[PDB]
């Protein structure tokens, strides 16, 4: 009723992607109404999702984090690399602020080079905006 | 039950065609801003000439987009300088369009001087209060 | 050699209109404008955008007059926000 | 026939309906519409209106059979720099015009819903090709300040000359500037003088 | 056709300034120029420049009525009775100033310019000074003068 | 409980148009940036403020034109001699000047702005005289 | 001497259409054509494959106008794959 | 009259995923590509590039599903868990990476290219090491991605 299944299951009800598998389970966030916009700034109305973010990630409560911030084709390569280191630090931040192990942590914010979508259509350039979470 | 994460509103193909328009005028620009900032090289900065003060480190957040003048007459009265011109205006009006949100006024001042590239200046007198704006002499 | 300006730029100056001119219908704003031939000119303090003049000209008090092209359709810019601004006639 | 004018009462309506929503979409995105279209940026010192340049690549034309003549590389000068007042928006360029028309049997009703949709898209390739104007302008004047950055442009050389107090007893004017363009921008040919700026 | 209401009502205003004020959040209606007083210890907490939750239906409803009238430049300031140091309640102000006119920004503004700052009470308007952040003098105002 | 933005890109293409805007403002600010050619106030070469306080007066003047006989006045209104040095040309050097409240000092600032080159004010307050340089 | 190529491929190298031109309803593809003087000038990106222009043309993108004879069916290759395109008009 | 439907109902793509996620074999479906992890113990017998016969009514309609979006290349690697000699299990699963793609390219293949390989676990998903081929590091793995 509130168990792991439940929180992965309205977990995409408020649509974050969970993957689990293997042992790696990784989530992917849409950055845009994860933040305000163009900003490093959370979107913070979107708060009882990271609260079950926080709630099943510590089920794994030693496993160290790879996580990625994740753009799309647009502007500078510099701003794409710098807005998403922006995107990275504070969503790990957000972590060690959560209570997590700092060393447990690692972050890149990958501008595009990566693209689980196309950019060059739209619905996959919102599917391009993201946030990798491996974990171990 | 499956679903991808990016659930936005819908969208039309107007501001579809606007977007990819937007996007290849603005990678021209981008590749255009580096050849011309390789083929001339900055020599200065314009922060002595605008130098910033305490109580121009008030903070500001702006759209506008008419002329320039009115504009530096009420940043001029919020950080309580005495505005200066010097020079006439030119019958064609310098236009500026600043749209930008929450930065000190010393950057507003130095992004206006920008947009207003070679046809109006700012000199800031903050040992006095003297904003003064130079127009151009055509 | 160009022209000065107009002279009608100099009676339109201030609120005559030009000899001979209709008053054109301004709805949304405070600016006069005549159809003297196929030209409006218009008094305004406001700041012209879209439709540019061909003789331009202000008073000692900042008081425009364009000899400008008809327009239906004005721009002006009224605070840094932009106005359109109807025409009849 | 009451086919053609089922269409037909179809065809302008959807065509107006489609035109009234594009300009609202055009008003509210018009922040970003000049946000991108900054003319002033791009216009120049006498507030010249830069003309607009023309790229192109591997312009093959065969003649024929015989002969073919390509280009590897080719530039157009369009509507050369010229002393503008007021500077372009894109209002101009984008504004859709909206009329409203309620002028005047499955037949009619359906037929009215295929020109309803027949209108709808005829005005957005119409709203489509106003979108690739202002592209060309607008790349064109890049294209000037690109090439006359790149010496493969001229700049406008002009000539202000000056009177002082001009005109009679009835009529003075106390200074008049008078100003001609004297040379125009054009593509200058002797290249050895180009300005080649490699990148890092 | 043109515009009677620019889709707004007079008697939605004085609704609110009613119901505010009621509420003890105080509109100055002077001269031409509008002003909200507004204690800061109903938003920010202690000494802080973050604001809390059930706030922001009082601060949306506040740019509310800011979209009630056609304006041009919004200032806001705040002042913070004197805590520690010139500096940090410079701060401390000028942050919880920032803060509040970043949401508001973000939100509705019909300002064409927002200005904003705020001093450490260095003009307190009184000198009853009961304590640190439960003094009026803890505060934050917003100015604007209806444009026509 | 807050709202969100109103005018938010929360429209997939609205995004992307709205960084496109942000892309070209900077590279149109850095375009700006790397044409705007300024000058040091260490030698920008104009006229200073003597701060002599029969120049400390506030003053109004609406004229244009020749700008020795105005500013032989000034130096009148300012008990202050008037030599001026050097030929004046065929053409007149024109000053447009019309102001309502501000010192006597800043008149002679834009009017050796607006001189220019062909002409120049110094001002010698010790002596208490303008005196007026042609080119 | 050949001619070099159009010049109205300088404008159909984007999106403008020749003057004096009818659209012609590009059906199935991104491609869009317009008849100017029963010479279709065609705008696409991708690889022209039957009938063959009388001038081409590339952008700097790889954007190709084509000055190409009447068709009323299209061949590109898209992907190594081959598609036929319906043209209207 | 062209096409809506391009001879394919989303409903049936997420039957077919609903059910052989039940049935197990794990269907990615992330951003635009969409991949398919198989054990590849249901599938070639120990150590054997070799298939066995109830497997094809699961191989083939994966190829049905295969047909269900338009999409230009395929990669196929495998991965099996390290038993003997670096080179047999690149050759093992070099093998069974190369007999399944000949299987589904002489089947529906939509693709235009096929690249295959596999490699001896040298990225295994999995550290927990049960044994040999009951192993999910014993698997086969197809990407790709759905062209437009």
């Amino acid at each position: 009723r509130d168990s792991k299944r439940k929180i992965i299951r309205d977990l995409q009800k408020q649509d974050i992607q969970y993957v689990e598998y293997g042992d790696t389970r990784t989530l992917i966030i849409p950055t845009d109404k994860y933040f305000m916009f163009s900003s490093p700034r959370l979107n913070e109305i979107c708060y009882p999702g990271l609260n079950n973010v926080i709630r099943l990630l510590n089920f794994y409560p030693q496993s160290t984090i790879y996580v990625a911030g994740f753009t799309d084709n647009v502007g500078s390569r510099s701003h794409k690399r710098k807005l998403s280191q922006a995107q990275a630090e504070t969503m790990m931040t957000f972590l060690w602020a959560n209570g997590i192990a700092a060393k447990r942590l690692k972050a890149e914010g990958y501008g595009d080079k990566n693209a689980i979508s196309d950019n060059a259509i739209i619905h996959g350039s919102a599917q391009n905006r993201r946030i990798e979470i491996q974990w171990f | 039950k499956f679903k991808k994460p990016p659930i936005n509103n819908p969208s039309d193909d107007a501001t579809i065609k606007l977007a990819e328009a937007a996007v290849s005028v603005s990678d021209s620009m981008l590749e255009m801003a580096k050849v011309e900032k390789v083929i001339t090289p900055p020599s200065k900065d314009n922060t002595l000439t605008i130098p910033n003060a305490y109580n121009l480190q008030a903070r500001a957040s702006v759209d506008w987009s008419g002329p320039i003048e009115e504009l530096t007459a009420r940043i001029a009265k919020a950080a309580h300088f005495r505005f200066r011109v010097l020079g006439k205006s030119p019958s064609v009006p310098v236009l500026i369009s600043i749209s930008t949100k929450d930065e000190s006024l010393a950057e507003i001042l130095r992004d206006i001087d920008y947009q207003a590239g070679k046809k109006a200046s700012i000199h800031v007198y903050p040992n006095s209060q003297v904003v003064e704006l130079r127009y151009a002499k055509i | 050699i160009p022209p000065s300006a107009n002279d009608l730029l100099l009676h339109v100056l201030e609120g005559v209109p030009p000899p001979g001119s209709r008053r054109l219908v301004v709805s949304g704003g405070d600016a006069r404008a005549w159809l003297s031939n196929e030209k409006m000119y218009v008094r305004t303090n406001l700041t012209i955008l879209s439709p540019g003049w061909l003789a331009s000209m202000t008073s000692a008090d900042g008081t425009h007059a364009y000899e400008m092209q008809k327009s239906p359709v004005l721009l002006v810019s009224w605070h840094g926000k932009v106005m359109q601004l109807k025409v009849e006639g | 026939a009451l086919k053609e004018t089922a269409l037909s009462v179809g065809a302008q309506a959807g065509l107006a309906w489609r035109a009234k929503i594009i300009d609202e979409q055009l008003n509210k995105q018009a922040r970003n519409l000049d946000a991108i279209y900054d003319f002033n940026s791009l216009v120049l010192e006498h507030n010249i209106l830069p003309p607009v340049l023309l790229e192109g690549r591997n312009t093959l034309n065969l003649a024929d059979a015989q002969s073919i003549r390509i280009s590897d590389r080719t530039y157009k000068v369009a509507k050369q720099a010229h002393f503008i007042t007021t500077p372009p928006t894109w209002r101009q360029y984008l504004w859709m015009d909206y009329v409203k028309p309620e002028a005047p049997k499955e037949i009619w009703c359906i037929y009215t819903e295929r020109g309803w949709k027949n209108g709808i898209d005829q005005a957005n390739t119409i709203l489509e090709e106003n979108i690739a104007r202002i592209k060309e302008d607008f790349g064109g004047m890049i294209l000037y300040r690109k090439l006359l950055a790149m010496n493969m442009v001229s700049p406008p050389y002009v000539s202000h000359t000056d009177l002082g107090v001009t005109g009679d007893g009835s009529e003075i004017h106390i200074d008049d500037r008078v100003l001609r363009i004297t040379a125009l921008p054009e593509l200058n040919v002797n290249s050895a003088e180009w300005r080649a700026a490699v990148a890092k | 056709l043109p515009c009677r209401v620019d889709g707004a009502c007079d008697a939605t205003i004085i609704k609110m300034m009613t119901d505010l004020n009621k509420k003890g959040i105080k509109v100055a209606s002077v001269g031409q120029n509008y002003l909200i007083s507004i204690p800061a210890s109903a938003l920010f907490a202690d000494q802080s420049p973050r604001l809390n939750w059930a706030s922001y239906s009082l601060l949306n409803e506040i740019a509310a009525f800011l979209k009630q009238f056609r304006k041009i430049a919004i200032t806001v300031t705040s002042y913070s009775s004197k805590y520690v140091s010139v500096k940090r309640e410079r701060a401390l102000t000028l942050a919880r100033s920032r803060v509040v006119s970043e949401y508001l920004w973000s939100q509705g503004v019909d300002s064409r310019i927002i200005f904003t700052q705020g001093l450490g009470s260095d003009k307190p308007i009184t000198s009853y000074t009961l304590g640190g952040d439960r003094s009026p003098n803890a505060r934050v105002e917003i100015t604007f003068r209806r444009a026509v």
